[PDB]
């Protein structure tokens, strides 16, 4: 079980760790988060009490290094940093634990929610979507645009999601216009799965990463990407059985976790109605259709 | 975006543009079967592709053979329209290719957009205009070439005959839409107005009669009267 110590908390902030959140008061003796489960990516995220503009945070995996948070009074944010001195880090963490200055990652033993949201998400794929190769962790915030949003502006601060565009030469084979537009199987299976992602695991990893950036940061481009990857599958007549069953599980847990009060901005009526009620896969997403109909029957 | 009354003069500027009307591509007679079920029988159709400035009409005749063994024909008809318009554009020399294609029905937008991805600089636009191009099959010579076709065929017409020798494109389009609106509202009465005087004929190389400027004003008046008469009948007003 790993630890992300904090130097201090000089500004009042709501701190998120994965699906959990804690309020920290200005100059409160908060020195970090312990008992973080090994084996998953994690996200530590922030919303300042005095300016709710810009949610921001860091995707990391404690297997890759020793990470801590330190407030930067110049740039006005909680920054993640890596400590290369193992013994210094171990000594800092031991002192803070001994003085009980850390919150415990509050995982219920029965609760697979985080695994279920991050099953296919891998730090190495995150670092190719979020390009800052000198760090082993990845910064995301509310305002970051996607490569696709930038085509339709600073390339270094962009989310490099895989571009999906249903009315693009990549999506449509010359001579198969109607077929490829009405049945996206070619685009899903040959272009995206065989061509770009190599396998359904990498596709789902990006889908899951896009959802989490949408939910935790209100990142609008991420929300567009999550819906586009759902719609590409639902709009394909030919999809492997294992991918549909897995998609049903992925979406069920995403819909289960989504705060009810955010459904109006995080869920696209057109895409969900089409996917559940009109698409080729309208009858393939039993778990997702049941949770959507019981939790968000207004949207539909 | 969409073409309306605010940007109407845009039709007659020097940017090549075409209207595409797909309303006569898939045409059927509905009939009873021996068992008392209902069945359709396709008849020949046409794509109506018009340059409003020049009057050049690219009438692609859709032969019933194109539907054989196909399903969801009303959907396929939009995609076949888009295919044939795309093929027409690719057949034109670059300096004759349109800068914009305006579809008369919004359902043609995605099919035409997808078929024209190779032409990113050609704008595909809907229109808020209610254009009576469905009545094209009320023009005897266009109906005749469609119904006699035994195979796919493209026929080129000038739908303004020689009008542009005497009138502007704006006026020629206004005359064409009034004629077609009348033919659409009361075909028999419109054709009676157009042909009632035997001394005015249709040239072999024309679609419409050889009216003098004064006779066109009389004809145009009779067409407006027809449309108002029919409106008074529809609504009992």
């Amino acid at each position: 079980m790993n630890t992300v110590p904090f130097t201090s908390a000089p500004i009042e902030v709501t701190i998120g760790i994965d699906q959990y959140s804690f309020n920290v008061k200005e100059n409160q003796p908060f020195h970090g988060i312990k008992d973080i489960p090994i084996g998953h990516v994690h996200v530590i995220h922030f919303q300042h009490a005095d300016n709710s503009s810009m949610r921001y945070g860091y995707w990391f995996d404690c297997r890759m290094g020793n990470f801590y948070i330190q407030y930067d009074p110049k740039d006005g944010l909680y920054k993640m940093m890596e400590e290369r001195d193992g013994a210094k880090f171990e000594n800092i963490v031991h002192n803070f634990k001994e003085r009980q200055m850390m919150v415990s990652y509050p995982k219920i033993d029965e609760d697979d929610t985080w695994y279920n949201l991050t099953e296919f998400v891998q730090m190495d794929k995150i670092r190719k979507i979020v390009r800052k190769d000198e760090n082993q962790f990845s910064y995301v915030d509310s305002s970051m645009t996607t490569v696709q949003e930038n085509e339709l502006s600073d390339p270094a601060h962009s989310l490099n999601y895989t571009v999906i565009n249903f009315k693009s030469r990549e999506a449509i084979r010359p001579g198969h216009e109607m077929e490829d537009f009405l049945d996206k199987s070619y685009y899903l299976n040959t272009v995206m799965l065989q061509g770009i992602f190599k396998n359904s695991s990498n596709y789902f990893g990006e889908l899951q990463f896009a959802f989490l950036n949408a939910m935790f940061f209100g990142n609008y481009g991420s929300s567009l990407q999550w819906h586009a990857m759902i719609e590409l599958i639902c709009s394909s007549a030919t999809v492997p059985k294992h991918m549909l069953d897995k998609l049903d599980e992925i979406l069920y847990y995403q819909i289960k976790t989504l705060p009810e009060q955010y459904s109006d901005i995080l869920l696209n009526e057109r895409v969900w109605n089409i996917c559940l009620y009109s698409s080729f896969q309208k009858n393939s997403l039993h778990n997702t259709e049941k949770i959507m109909e019981n939790k968000y029957p207004e949207l539909l | 975006g969409a073409m309306n009354s605010s940007n109407y003069a845009e039709l007659f500027n020097n940017d090549i543009k075409l209207f595409v009307d797909d309303t006569n591509v898939y045409r059927v007679t509905v009939h009873k079967t021996f068992e008392g079920n209902v069945a359709t029988k396709a008849i020949n159709g046409c794509i109506f592709t018009l340059n409003p400035k020049t009057g050049h009409l690219f009438l692609k005749i859709i032969h019933t053979s194109v539907w054989a063994g196909q399903k969801r024909l009303s959907q396929l008809a939009k995609w076949k329209t888009a295919e044939e318009v795309s093929a027409l554009v690719r057949s034109l020399p670059k300096e004759e290719q349109p800068k914009q294609i305006i579809v008369t029905r919004k359902a043609m937008l995605d099919p035409l957009e997808v078929h024209m991805l190779d032409f990113p600089n050609i704008a595909i636009r809907p229109t808020e205009l209610r254009l009576p191009f469905s009545a094209a099959m009320s023009i005897d010579k266009l109906s005749d070439v469609v119904m006699k076709a035994t195979e796919p065929q493209m026929v080129l017409f000038n739908i303004y005959d020689d009008w542009l020798d005497r009138i502007s494109s704006y006026t020629a389009f206004s005359r064409l839409t009034l004629l077609l609106r009348a033919l659409k509202t009361n075909e028999e009465s419109a054709k009676m107005i157009l042909l009632s005087d035997p001394t005015i004929t249709i040239k072999s190389y024309h679609l419409w009669p050889s009216f003098t400027d004064e006779q066109w004003i009389t004809i145009e008046s009779q067409m407006r009267d027809l449309i108002l008469t029919e409106y008074g009948r529809k609504y009992n007003v």
